[PDB]
């Protein structure tokens, strides 16, 4: 789900150039601070699971969800929220 | 591969006590949609095996 | 009776069914498992309901792309 | 041809290709960069496959609204 414009439906349908430049940003990002974290005998996040969800959802290569919008995404609604995942980690990058 | 290997002078002497073949091995693989354009579908794997 | 099918001979069909109260709109194409969009009282072969409301379906991949936002 | 289509002067088109194992329904309209909704094997203007599924497409806003639920 993207909101990115394809002009004329011209590329392919999965063209995620700004979504796959967020993801690798995002795990550059994560993957700079889990070797701070070392540094400083903190504990170290799971980078391992964030780069198999980089290459699952890098053309989707494996059925994941990839959610982009170049100018924000908003999940709002008057009741809870679960941002849950079952067997590996959440990862709030930013 | 296998040609290159009976060439090969590091296994020489290695080889002619054993059986150097190509096993191939050929699955059947589920494209339904070949399937609707009548295009039944294999696949074939080959590699140097040494006994 | 009640289906108004425009059905090709690779069984991608625009089906409507007319029956009252149990209307639907079948977008069905076979590529992809079955690549469809099924919009009403959506039923399964054995025309039994299998769901109300919108589905668009496949065994591929979705892509929802809209270049103004998405809501 | 394998290609069924329901095109209309404006290019609003319903076009079912029936070329086996790669079937496709393509419902577009050209308003909006192409607003368009592509099941199965989705292709470009020259016939190569851009996308397999569904692809629902426009440069302007998408609104998926389900008044019981959206899954």
């Amino acid at each position: 789900i993207s909101a990115d414009m394809q002009p004329q439906a011209q590329g392919k349908m999965l063209d995620m150039d700004e979504a796959i430049r967020q993801l690798e940003q995002a795990l550059s990002l994560a993957r700079s601070m889990a070797k701070a974290a070392t540094a400083a005998n903190a504990t170290q996040g799971d980078i391992s699971c964030q780069q198999r969800l980089n290459a699952s959802l890098t053309d989707l290569t494996a059925p994941g969800m990839l959610l982009h919008a170049p100018d924000g995404i908003g999940m709002v609604s008057a009741r809870a929220l679960r941002i849950a995942s079952g067997s590996e980690s959440v990862g709030i990058m930013s | 591969v296998r040609k290159m290997l009976m060439t090969l002078p590091a296994l020489k002497h290695i080889l002619p006590h054993g059986k150097l073949t190509t096993k191939i091995r050929s699955i059947g693989v589920n494209n339904s949609n070949q399937r609707r354009a009548g295009v039944i579908q294999k696949q074939v794997g080959a590699a140097v095996f040494f006994e | 009776g009640t289906r108004n099918v425009i059905r090709t001979p690779a069984n991608n069909k625009l089906r409507m069914e007319d029956k009252r109260g149990e209307e639907h709109i079948k977008l069905s194409t076979e590529y992809g498992g079955k690549t469809q969009l099924n919009l009403g009282h959506n039923v399964d072969a054995s025309r039994e309901l299998r769901g109300e409301g919108a589905e668009l379906r496949t065994d591929d991949w979705i892509s929802i792309r809209g270049g103004k936002g998405i809501f």
